[PDB]
């Protein structure tokens, strides 16, 4: 029952929001690697 | 959809980001007097 | 495959969240949205029990999922070391959870209160207390029960020893008086239905007049239709939240021996006579 | 904000009933029949009339006999003290024989009373299941009720006759008392090896806790769908109205099988009557074909086996 | 995002991240409480 | 790919992440506290 | 293993026992199981549940056992499952339009469910002749004709604190959104169960004040203020509330006619009822 | 087997895919929690 | 054997053939995980 | 009930399914049998 | 059709599908041979 | 004050104020027969 | 005796008898079991 | 002894006699299991 047109629009919204969330996820990360590498080697941490 | 002209969706979304702006700022700043307090972020040999 | 008078209640609507994403049934099973997280918990606990089982062993009535020690505190522990308990704890809350909110959506869409979902919760604060709320007042998680059909048995066990005597607490009495009592009740219950619906062979099928008449013959008092109802899902209620009751009071709020506890009465001024 | 069908708000109040006519060679029933708006907020009002036939006035004096013995030898037990039987009520009791008697007759004071009191009893609930038998046969029912009753009496008698005259001794049956007969349910327990390795004591507590399960569910289901008037079971039974459906069709959306109106009562039933015929038969496994119900439980691999935790104890005696 | 209130009720979108902020800042306290660093009233010294 | 919001409601998927995405991050927050490497409010040496 | 009870080498009186009681089991459940379908069985099966595109009956496991008759008073034989309530659920066409074709999609509604009888609405099929007591006399029936019911179980408590027995006679009834739908005018008992069934009220707040109908007991919120209170359904909807065909008496078919259209109003009473907190 | 789209309904699957996958996914992640040679958080050496 | 699906509806099969299998699997690799030669995790001689 | 076109027309969906799954499966148990072998001889593994 | 698919959508739904099922799994092997080339999951005939 | 009785029903005050008085005296004459001092049939002596 | 067949119904009497001698097979094969000299496949010695 | 179907409902007793026969086959299997002269898996020396 959903057009095309309010479906891209639903996804215009969901895409803006992802990418805002990923970004902040993707610093976290980065944040959190720079802290502590969470990938032991061969010997641990 | 629910009930809501767009003047009342565009008002609630600017009092609401407001409102949001407001506590997150209040958050912002507990947040540095509590990492002035003691840091939460340990270093490599610890605390 | 529907029931011959099903199709005119599928209908859409009634449900807490979800919607129209997940309102549709598979087979006889409604599914909701709660429907699908009850079903991912509980394929994800049960799969992590067979996984702590295939590390321990694989008897169904040998296999024990056991929480951490009492030196971890509240603390999450290692997945080996009581924290597998941990992580399916919370995946049966979550499970049972979603079940009672799925009743609600079951029960809202056919125009029934929600006496079920509510009455179920009771259940589910039974649990709750015996694996959050009275860990939480002691302090550590590993006060709650393993999960084994057979390790769980000697949890209790022990459990009810740590006070020396556990028919001695006062809420496990009225719990059990509650329990003897419902099954009493679901025993005359059930009984009085055949016996007016399944009469002596021959005779018709007897009506309400009959069921008064039969328990005031029998013991002078008859509770109607609806009075047994209420009755059934008070005994069995008082039943759960007095369990409840016992078990959250062993140890938080009482750490002698549950006899000691009646000492009080044996010191009544009243009929001291000493 | 809607009516929860917890207690009945309007009630009305018409002449009291006498009941379905007898036949005619019932005794007549009490003329005392009385309503309490108290007992009409949660169901029927109508307190009385009570049917008094010979196999009920019997086991009432049966009965009379089991409880004046009881009362009597507790109340000489505290030295005949009603302040003392007050503060020694849950504790006093009427001592069985002790083991040297075996099965024969001990004197009054040394576990007579107790059998005779034991006697009695016997007599007075094998008297009221007639008297429960008779009252469904005098209306045209069924026997159901009777039925569950003597289920309720086989464990009755086999915990405290039937498990005895087989161990041999009347000292093994339980006191008539309220916490010495805990103290004896707590010992038996000890005695033959921790009771939860019977796997019809498991079998007993899963009909107990599936009955109070099932008239959970039931309870609720029929006052959830009292708005359909689903309490009057009986025309629900035979002409299937909405509520007999919506109730079906709740339990079949949530679990996917539903019973009918008539069937969660066989269900109930049945679930009631198990917990104690279980209960009966487990009792008289142990002692008899089983000593101890945990090294049963090792020999058929189903006690749990934990790691070290602690310096285990070793039997100085070994 | 203001088309977000157009599909949603506010007063339940308020009423649900008020819920969730409820049980995360209980939760959060309740959690520093337990530590042997940030417990505030138990006098914890580094 | 907006074809996605056709075949499931956008609206009801949005609250079914947020509450999916809560649990999910509070399960991860929670495993890294009971880590002996990560929990940052104990900071055990690394 | 030794001693009294063994039976072999393994093997044990209590252990062959328990097995005696899961073969007992087991074939009670089946029996139980049985039992439960003998209301809505066979099983309907639509076209679009199969790849066969043909509606089939499904009988489950354990099948549907053989038919029971029951023996009523009057003097009738009702075979159960009855035919004529089968026949009328798989004959009536609904005025309702599932949402998608697949098998286990809601139904939508067309027209107005709560009088089309969809869902919380939907109504059985029941017997149109009143029912009657063991006695004889008329089942359910209103205080007028009733005249040996008085209101009220203890009359002190009716006289001295009314608010704990209340008498709804006379009281106002409002719908779910305050709507003064009418006044309660009488009040019908059972007397098989002796309670109150209905009270009836005319429609003098939204329509004629001669137009009677019922509002079931346990749709109706009795209060402390002479109030009756319906949050099932607006004050508005009282006036499609389906009508007794006797002014004074009421069928088994026509309870569920009353029953099922308050039921209606869980779902479609009001806008939004239907649709999700989320 | 595009003809396996005339017989499930396509949410229907979806809903039954992300669930499976969910809980796969977590299972694993679980059980290699479990073991200590993969429990990367928990940094065990080889 | 496209006789079969006279017989026995495709629709449902499917669906019974893949949670069957599902439970399945999941036995066989926790079975591997019981013992010590085939745990592929424990790594433990063979 | 079906028609031979639409019960063929199954079959081969079902067909592709299970030689896939069949080849997946039996390429799986060479793999496993070349890294452990889980038939123990008269002395064990 | 039991679905109200038509042909052309049963088509369009299983490219997509395919196209995402592709991509979910070549991320998968993706992360598969990053995990192996940390640890390897296949013991030797000596163990670990 | 004689308003009371056009408030009260005299039969449920007497049956009220007989019930506590029976009560009440018993307990009393029970907790002087529990007291050393006051057991009269007790025969003590101060 | 032949009457007999008119006041009860052949075929349940036939059922009642069945599971009469089935019960009681398995009872005196088991009783005999139990004994230590009718115990076949313990291979007792008398 | 055609007549037995006339009083016994043949497609009933059928699937009676499996189940039947399922429950005793299984039992005797079983039994022999427990002994130890005739435990084919264990193989006790005679
Ligand atoms: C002594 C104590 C110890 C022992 C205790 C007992 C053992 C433990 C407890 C277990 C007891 C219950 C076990 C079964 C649960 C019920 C499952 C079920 O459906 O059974 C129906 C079955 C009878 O089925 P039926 O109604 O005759 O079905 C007729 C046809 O099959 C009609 O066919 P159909 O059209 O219904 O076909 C449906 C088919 C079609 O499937 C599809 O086509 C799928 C299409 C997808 C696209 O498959 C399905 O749709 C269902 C698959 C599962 C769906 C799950 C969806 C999850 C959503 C959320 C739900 C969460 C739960 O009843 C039972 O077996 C259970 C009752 C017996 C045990 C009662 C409890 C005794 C306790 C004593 C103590
Ligand atoms: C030894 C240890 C135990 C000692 C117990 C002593 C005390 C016994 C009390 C327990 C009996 C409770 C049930 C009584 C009952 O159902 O009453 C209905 C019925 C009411 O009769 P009515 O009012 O004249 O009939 C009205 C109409 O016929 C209308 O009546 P209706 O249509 O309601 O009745 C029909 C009903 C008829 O119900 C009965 O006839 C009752 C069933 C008799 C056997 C009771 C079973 C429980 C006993 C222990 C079970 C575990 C044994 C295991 C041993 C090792 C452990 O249909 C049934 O058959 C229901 C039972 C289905 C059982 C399925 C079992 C299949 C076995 C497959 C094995 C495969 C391997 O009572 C009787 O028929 C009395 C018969 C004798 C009862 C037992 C004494
Ligand atoms: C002011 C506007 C609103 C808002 C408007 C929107 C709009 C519009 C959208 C979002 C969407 C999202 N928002 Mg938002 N959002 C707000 C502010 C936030 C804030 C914040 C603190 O500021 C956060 C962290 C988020 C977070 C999120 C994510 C849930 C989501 C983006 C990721 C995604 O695509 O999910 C997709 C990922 C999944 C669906 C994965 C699901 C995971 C499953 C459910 C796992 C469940 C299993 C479970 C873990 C089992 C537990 C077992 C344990 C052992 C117990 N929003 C505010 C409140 N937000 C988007 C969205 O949700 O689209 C779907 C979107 O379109
Ligand atoms: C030494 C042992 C002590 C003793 C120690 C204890 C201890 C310890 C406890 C009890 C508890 C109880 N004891 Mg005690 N008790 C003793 C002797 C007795 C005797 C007796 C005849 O002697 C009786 C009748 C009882 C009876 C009772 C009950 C009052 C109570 C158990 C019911 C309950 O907890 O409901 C509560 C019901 C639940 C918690 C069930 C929860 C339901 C959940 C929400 C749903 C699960 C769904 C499931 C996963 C679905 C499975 C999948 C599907 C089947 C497919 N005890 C002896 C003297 N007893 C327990 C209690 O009261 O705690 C609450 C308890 O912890
Ligand atoms: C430490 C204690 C032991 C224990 C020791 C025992 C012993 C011993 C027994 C049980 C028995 C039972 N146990 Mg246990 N039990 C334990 C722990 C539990 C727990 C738990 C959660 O821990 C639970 C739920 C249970 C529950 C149960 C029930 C399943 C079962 C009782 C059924 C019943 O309703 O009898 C109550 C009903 C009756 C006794 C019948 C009543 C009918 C008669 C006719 C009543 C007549 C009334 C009379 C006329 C009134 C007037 C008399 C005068 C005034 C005197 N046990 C632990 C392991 N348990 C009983 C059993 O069946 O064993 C298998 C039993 O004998
Ligand atoms: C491409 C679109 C779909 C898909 C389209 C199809 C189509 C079309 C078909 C399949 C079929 C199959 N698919 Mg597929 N399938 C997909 C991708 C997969 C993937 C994957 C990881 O990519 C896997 C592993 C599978 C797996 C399977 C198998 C279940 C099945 C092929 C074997 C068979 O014929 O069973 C046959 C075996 C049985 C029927 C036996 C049934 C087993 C019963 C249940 C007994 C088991 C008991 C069990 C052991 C109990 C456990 C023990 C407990 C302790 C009690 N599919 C995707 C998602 N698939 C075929 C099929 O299902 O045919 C029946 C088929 O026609
Ligand atoms: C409070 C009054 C009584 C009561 C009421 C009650 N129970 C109920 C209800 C009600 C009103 C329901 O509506 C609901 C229902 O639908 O019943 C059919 C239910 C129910 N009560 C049940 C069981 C149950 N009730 C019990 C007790 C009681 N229920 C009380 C006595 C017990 C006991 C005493 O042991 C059990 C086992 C279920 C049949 C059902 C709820 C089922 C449910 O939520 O299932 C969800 C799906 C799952 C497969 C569960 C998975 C859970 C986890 C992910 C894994 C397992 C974790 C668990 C901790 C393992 C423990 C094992 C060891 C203890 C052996
Ligand atoms: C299915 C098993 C469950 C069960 C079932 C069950 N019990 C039953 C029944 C059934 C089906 C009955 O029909 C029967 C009954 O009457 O129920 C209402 C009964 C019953 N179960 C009872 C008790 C009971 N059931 C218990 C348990 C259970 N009952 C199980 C849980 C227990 C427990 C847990 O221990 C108890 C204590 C009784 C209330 C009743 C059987 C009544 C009986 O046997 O009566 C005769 C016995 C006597 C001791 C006589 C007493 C006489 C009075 C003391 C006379 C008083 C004096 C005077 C006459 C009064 C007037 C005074 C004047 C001054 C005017
Ligand atoms: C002084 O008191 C007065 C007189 C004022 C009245 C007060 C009475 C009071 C206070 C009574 C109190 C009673 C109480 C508290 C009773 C408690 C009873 C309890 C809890 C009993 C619980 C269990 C008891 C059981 C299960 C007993 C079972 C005994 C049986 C089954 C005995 C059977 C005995 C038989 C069949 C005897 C046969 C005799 C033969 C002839 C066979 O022997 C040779
Ligand atoms: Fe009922
Ligand atoms: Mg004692």
């Amino acid at each position: 029952n959903v057009s095309d047109e309010e479906a891209k629009e639903f996804h215009a919204m969901f895409s803006q929001a992802f990418t805002v969330y990923i970004g902040v996820a993707v610093v976290a990360h980065i944040l959190a690697w720079a802290w502590r590498p969470w990938i032991p080697g061969d010997e641990g941490f | 959809l629910t009930g809501l002209s767009d003047e009342e969706a565009k008002e609630f979304h600017s009092i609401f980001m407001q409102s949001f702006l407001i506590f997150t700022a209040v958050a912002v700043v507990a947040h540095f007097l509590a990492w002035a307090w003691r840091p939460w972020i340990p270093g490599a040999e610890g605390y | 495959a529907m029931l011959d008078f099903e199709k005119k209640y599928r209908v859409r609507g009634g449900t807490l969240l979800g919607g129209d994403l997940f309102d549709f049934w598979i087979g006889p099973f409604y599914v909701g949205i709660f429907g699908v997280l009850t079903a991912i918990f509980a394929v994800l606990g049960t799969v992590l029990i067979i996984y702590g089982a295939s590390q321990d062993t694989f008897n169904l009535w040998q296999i024990s999922i056991a929480p951490p020690d009492l030196s971890y505190g509240l603390a999450l522990a290692p997945m080996m070391e009581g924290g597998l308990w941990q992580i399916i704890t919370v995946c049966a809350l979550g499970a049972f959870i979603t079940w009672a909110l799925r009743q609600a959506e079951i029960s809202k869409k056919l125009g029934m209160g929600y006496h079920v979902p509510v009455a179920f919760a009771v259940a589910i604060l039974a649990y709750a207390t015996l694996v959050v709320f009275r860990p939480l007042l002691m302090g550590a998680w590993g006060h709650g029960f393993p999960y084994g059909i057979l390790s769980h048995l000697d949890w209790v066990s022990n459990v009810g020893y740590q006070y020396l005597h556990f028919h001695y607490n006062p809420a496990h009495m009225l719990a059990v008086t509650f329990f003897f009592t419902t099954t009493l009740a679901l025993a005359l219950h059930g009984g009085l239905i055949l016996s007016v619906t399944n009469p002596k062979k021959g005779e018709p099928v007897k009506t309400a007049e009959h069921e008064n008449t039969f328990f005031r013959d029998v013991i002078g008092y008859s509770i109607g239709s609806l009075g047994i109802h209420r009755l059934g899902l008070f005994l069995a209620l008082n039943a759960g939240f007095w369990s409840a009751v016992c078990i959250i009071i062993s140890g938080p709020f009482w750490t002698r021996g549950w006899p000691e506890w009646w000492n009080w009465w044996l010191n009544v001024p009243i009929w001291s006579w000493g | 904000a809607e009516y929860q069908n917890i207690f009945t708000r309007v009630q009305v109040r018409g002449p009291t009933d006498p009941g379905v006519e007898l036949p005619a060679a019932d005794w007549p029933r009490t003329k005392g029949a009385t309503h309490s708006w108290l007992l009409g907020k949660i169901g029927d009002a109508q307190v009385g009339p009570i049917y008094l036939g010979t196999t009920g006035v019997m086991s009432i004096l049966f009965g009379i006999v089991s409880i004046v013995i009881i009362g009597m030898n507790m109340l000489a037990s505290v030295d005949w003290s009603p302040l003392e039987f007050i503060r020694q009520f849950f504790w006093v009791a009427l001592e069985p024989p002790p083991p040297e008697y075996g099965l024969s007759l001990p004197p009054l004071n040394d576990g007579g009373w107790w059998l005779i009191a034991g006697f009695t009893l016997t007599l007075s609930v094998l008297l009221w299941f007639a008297r429960t038998y008779n009252r469904a046969r005098a209306l045209g029912l069924g026997t159901h009720v009777a039925w569950a009753f003597a289920a309720a009496i086989f464990l009755f008698l086999a915990i405290g006759f039937i498990w005895p005259v087989l161990m041999g001794s009347w000292a093994k049956s339980v006191p008539f008392g309220i916490f010495p007969h805990l103290d004896w349910t707590t010992a038996f327990s000890l005695r033959y090896g921790n009771l939860y390795y019977n796997p019809f004591h498991m079998l007993s507590i899963v009909f107990l806790f599936g009955s109070a399960l099932l008239f959970a569910m039931h309870g609720a289901t029929i006052l959830a769908a009292g708005r359909y008037n689903a309490e009057r079971e009986i025309e629900q039974i035979t002409d299937r109205g909405t509520a007999a459906e919506r109730s079906a069709l709740f339990w079949r959306w949530t679990m996917g099988f539903n019973a009918t109106m008539e069937s969660i009562h066989r269900w109930g039933y049945w679930f009631a009557i198990l917990c104690v015929i279980t209960g009966g038969i487990g009792i008289l496994l142990t002692g008899t074909v089983v000593e101890n119900w945990y090294l049963w439980g090792v020999h058929h691999g189903i006690a749990p086996e934990y790691p070290e935790f602690f310096t285990p104890a070793v039997d100085p005696a070994a | 995002m203001w088309r977000l209130w157009k599909l949603y009720d506010p007063r339940r979108v308020l009423i649900g991240i008020f819920s969730w902020l409820a049980v995360l800042a209980l939760v959060i306290h309740f959690i520093l409480l337990s530590t042997d660093r940030f417990n505030w009233v138990g006098g914890a010294a580094v | 790919m907006w074809r996605m919001w056709k075949i499931l409601d956008y609206r009801r998927t949005v609250v079914l992440a947020h509450v999916g995405m809560a649990v999910l991050a509070l399960l991860i927050h929670f495993i890294l506290l009971s880590t002996e490497n990560f929990n940052w409010l104990q900071g055990n040496p690394y | 293993m030794e001693g009294t009870g063994a039976l072999t080498d393994y093997m044990n009186v209590a252990q062959m026992t328990l097995y005696a009681f899961w073969l007992f089991l087991a074939g009670l459940i089946v029996y139980l199981r049985m039992e439960d379908k003998r209301e809505g069985y066979p099983l309907q099966a639509e076209a679009n549940e199969n790849c066969n595109r043909t509606p089939e009956k499904k009988l489950g496991f354990p099948a549907p056992p053989s038919p029971k008759v029951f023996k009523l008073a009057d003097g009738r034989s009702i075979q159960v499952p009855r035919a004529e309530k089968t026949d009328y659920e798989l004959n009536t066409q609904l005025r309702a339009e599932p949402t998608a074709p697949w098998d286990g999609a809601p139904l939508e509604p067309t027209g107005n469910p709560m009088v089309d009888g969809l869902g919380p609405a939907a109504w059985a099929k029941r017997e149109d002749e009143p029912e009657v007591t063991h006695g004889g006399k008329q089942k359910i029936c209103p205080l007028r004709v009733a005249t040996e019911f008085e209101v009220g179980m203890s009359r002190d408590v009716a006289r001295f604190w009314p608010e704990i027995d209340p008498d709804p006679r006379g009281y106002q009834v409002l719908g779910c959104d305050g709507k003064v739908a009418g006044k309660i005018v009488d009040i019908w008992v059972d007397r098989g169960e002796l309670r109150p069934m209905y009270l009836e009220m005319d429609l003098s707040g939204v329509g004629s004040s001669g137009d009677r109908v019922l509002l079931p007991i346990n749709f109706a919120r009795v209060g402390y203020d002479s109030k009756v209170r319906v949050n099932a359904i607006t004050g508005q909807q009282f006036t499609d509330v389906p009508r007794l065909r006797e002014a004074d008496r009421i069928s088994p078919q026509e309870e569920d006619f009353i029953t099922g259209y308050f039921g209606g109003g869980v779902l479609y009473a009001v806008p939004g009822r239907t649709e999700p907190f989320l």
